[PDB]
């Protein structure tokens, strides 16, 4: 079984969506009428920008400590989503983060893919520093935040309270996280404020047979879902 | 002009076609010294949070013979105001024909509390220069009026009035 | 000791876990005696959970919250001097300045008289004062963590508590301390997180 | 009577569409199925780009001899229409050219507004 | 290893057949420095009395080619932990075939408050040594996860958090 | 800060 | 793809329509029309390009292939594979006005 998914002009291949997690069991959804207002006015461009965007692949090695991305930050140079994210002032969007990872049967290791709401990292006081964009940042084992603390002084073993998946190479080699819009507000600035944060840390480290490929690829494919923004909506009276 | 009768009149005249706006009004009804002391702004100063729409209404007070066009542009929040007529036209705008309608109304929707420059802009540009028939004066005045809509909402009273 | 226990989770509810009175500050004021008095004539405290580790930790278990706030003021005074102190019973103004409103800067500041700011007038010796502030948040939940910045080149306002003594020309200096007991009420929480250590607390 | 027309985020005022001409009595229309092909493949963005665009005004004087514009050329810097006109490789579009002209009752003159197919000019 | 990423990985390797357990974890979720700082243990530290079951879940993070067997033994409270594979087998145990299932879950029932070493043990022994096909590494890691069951119960809050 | 607010005029009574 | 059954990786098969110069980097390709082809899952990738027409009497578009990921092999398996490519017209395809120009 091999499921080929098309969004817009963009096509990806998934071995199977057999174990695809939905954070808090809540699927992405537009701003409902009970929480909307015809005078605080949204529009829905979930036509074109809401497609699969595939970041530049990262290379998992024996020495890799982890990687992280912020959202909608990572997609701030990604075509129409990045355009809308700057043209519009207020926006909301869920995501579908499909972390594929390509390894042989003679590689071994495990990744913990964690989706974090309000992933405030720390050695933080800098926008460019806290928002690396498309390439994301990396963790450490001692700026760059600490592996076992997630940066936020926080034992990684408890990280599984967050929405997550485990990519254990002997079993599954891909993970999917369906993230709804999570914020204290129904809608907010995308450029000033990242709602979600992806963090991929090797729980079990990479290892492999003698002369296998030394560094395997982890690929992220992020699809905005139910992307909606403001709000140019003017009434001209006679 | 301030604290006079002339502080209420935007004068249109005949001068080189600089696409600088006739006016560019920022939509901070609580903190903008123009909109601040309007009745709307006076009430908003009594409250901490507020949200709704503002209808602005420009009224032409020239001759019945005068003819021309103005461009009333609306820049949403987060967008810096347009500096030229083309930038204004490619955005949200109303071409107001003076000879046909003496007023132009524009309802701006995304007005909310400052804190505790954003909100947007209402700009006015010359699309055309004003055409008069004879020795009719080539110096007119447009007035402007602002109000909240029925939807508009305030809350958490903050009377701050001392000496 | 090893007792058979049936299912019981009532005390692990969010209300049972959080809605428990706990001192969040100890404000201090001295009587308005024109003897040597500074700063001292009035106290101010910005309401915050980040100054008490128990409540802070319990909240930082989560990302977002909503709660009303039952404040309760335990006042305790005494004469500062060995002086044979005679003083008629004092009254304390306990003003709650709502979020985004001016703070007192003097004992005689205009804010103390402002109608906006609700004030308790507490007579010493009586039962401890009490008010219940509701959810005064601008957003739809108090955010303990905010990945984001104010400007593109964490903190939420619960209000301020100011306190002064109303009695004017007192001969004997009376020092006073107002322990503020906060009790969250009607607590809702969202998006659990791991607890921190007791390290940077 | 004063008719106020809105297209998208764009509003104009027309005294009346009392005498509004349609070239060859043919209204603009999309490419019909009889002349289309599912393998020579079009799409229809007539959502946003299709709005009123108001060029910079020209000044008629006693000495003025005339003016001219080409289409879709004139709209090649006009927002989404200009964008689509360069992103896409093949395109078709009709137009509605509303030449307004503002004069008093004490001005006099006449303009001939002519829409020309394949207006190949020359010195 | 402590306060690192390596404090979470029990390494399996190739070494002499000593029936010493791979791990022997005591089931004191409130006072056991391993289970203490788990989310379960963090919540249990807030309470004085508690009772229920704990599901432990060991996850094998080796090769898809690796094959072997482990013995996951449960020693009830009051019984000292087993020191050899036979003692473990003659008790309550699960023979976990690595090549067939990558994880093994075990629900322990008689977990209750310490006071105010008992509780039992979850031990892991090599039944067989691990078999790899080729130059495949002979050094794997198993992770372990713990949680309370739906039945689990706490009471009498005892926040003891100071500086 | 920029929050969606429903109609509410009770406090302006 | 004519590599090993063990080889794993991803390629990006991009389609640039006519009038657009070809993409030079993987991001430009992804932000356009593309197919991410997982080698380990499907050994071939098909792509039907629609707007092909007569030259006259460089345009037409481009089919580009980029490495999304590098190729992963299990062991001493060779790290040098080969991909073949095949082209055909569709049933819709049409020709007209014969122009045999074959001389010596």
């Amino acid at each position: 079984r091999v499921l080929q998914l098309t969004l817009g002009n963009s096509t990806i291949t998934t071995q199977e969506a057999a174990n695809s997690v939905v954070a808090y069991g809540r699927w992405p959804e537009y701003l409902r009428d009970s929480e909307a207002n015809p005078v605080d006015q949204p529009t829905e461009p979930d036509v074109a920008a809401c497609r699969f965007y595939t970041l530049d692949t990262v290379s998992w090695t024996k020495e890799s400590r982890g990687w992280w991305w912020k959202l909608p930050d990572a997609l701030r140079d990604m075509g129409l989503f990045g355009q809308n994210m700057y043209y519009h002032y207020l926006g909301r969007s869920g995501y579908t983060v499909h972390v594929q990872c390509n390894a042989s049967k003679f590689h071994q290791g495990a990744l913990g893919v964690f989706a974090v709401p309000e992933m405030c990292l720390a050695g933080h006081t800098s926008y460019q520093n806290a928002n690396p964009g498309e390439k994301g940042g990396t963790f450490t084992g001692t700026f760059c935040p600490v592996d076992y603390l997630l940066g936020n002084g926080t034992l990684l073993g408890n990280a599984f309270v967050f929405p997550h998946q485990i990519i254990n190479l002997r079993t599954n080699n891909c993970a999917t996280l369906v993230l709804p819009y999570v914020n204290s507000l129904s809608i907010d600035s995308m450029v000033k404020h990242n709602n979600w944060g992806i963090a991929i840390l090797p729980l079990a480290p990479l290892n492999f047979a003698s002369e296998s490929s030394p560094e395997i690829p982890i690929t992220l494919t992020i699809a905005p879902m139910c992307c909606e923004f403001n709000g140019l909506r003017n009434i001209t009276l006679p | 002009k301030k604290n006079t009768m002339e502080m209420y009149r935007v004068r249109l005249s005949d001068k080189p076609h600089t696409d600088d706006p006739i006016l560019c009004l920022s939509l901070s009804p609580a903190s903008d010294p123009r909109l601040s002391h309007t009745m709307l702004g006076e009430i908003l100063n009594y409250y901490t949070h507020w949200a709704g729409s503002l209808k602005f209404t420009f009224l032409f007070c020239g001759s019945m013979m005068a003819t021309g066009k103005l461009l009333v542009s609306y820049a949403p929040p987060g967008a810096d105001p347009p500096k030229k007529r083309k930038e204004a036209m490619l955005g949200t705008h109303v071409i107001w024909d003076i000879g046909l309608q003496s007023s132009c109304t524009m309802v701006v929707p995304w007005i909310s509390n400052t804190t505790y420059t954003e909100g947007g802009y209402i700009s006015v540009f010359y699309q055309t220069r004003i055409v008069v028939p004879l020795s009719t004066p080539r110096e007119m005045d447009i007035l402007g009026f602002v109000s909240a809509c029925n939807d508009f909402s305030v809350r958490l009273l903050r009377d701050t009035t001392h000496i | 000791r090893h007792v058979v226990q049936h299912r019981s989770r009532s005390e692990s509810s969010i209300e049972s876990f959080f809605a428990r009175g706990a001192c969040v500050t100890i404000m201090t004021v001295d009587n308005p005696a024109s003897t040597t008095n500074k700063d001292k004539l009035f106290a101010v405290w910005k309401i915050t959970y980040k100054d008490t580790v128990q409540l802070r930790r319990k909240l930082e278990f989560f990302t977002y919250s909503r709660f009303d706030m039952e404040l309760t003021f335990v006042v305790t005074a005494n004469f500062t001097e060995t002086n044979n102190g005679h003083a008629l019973n004092q009254v304390y103004q306990i003003m709650y300045v709502p979020p985004g409103a001016p703070v007192p800067e003097k004992w005689d500041d205009y804010t103390w008289q402002t109608s906006s700011n609700p004030s308790i007038f507490y007579t010493y010796g009586t039962a401890p004062a009490r008010i219940s502030v509701p959810y005064v948040g601008i957003s739809n939940a108090y955010s303990h963590f905010y990945d984001g910045f104010s400007k593109v080149p964490s903190l939420n306002d619960f209000g301020i508590l100011a306190v002064r003594v109303v009695n004017d020309h007192n001969p004997t200096k009376v020092t006073s301390k107002i322990r503020v007991y906060l009790k969250p009420k009607h607590i809702r929480v969202w998006c659990p997180r791991p607890p921190r250590a007791v390290a940077y607390y």
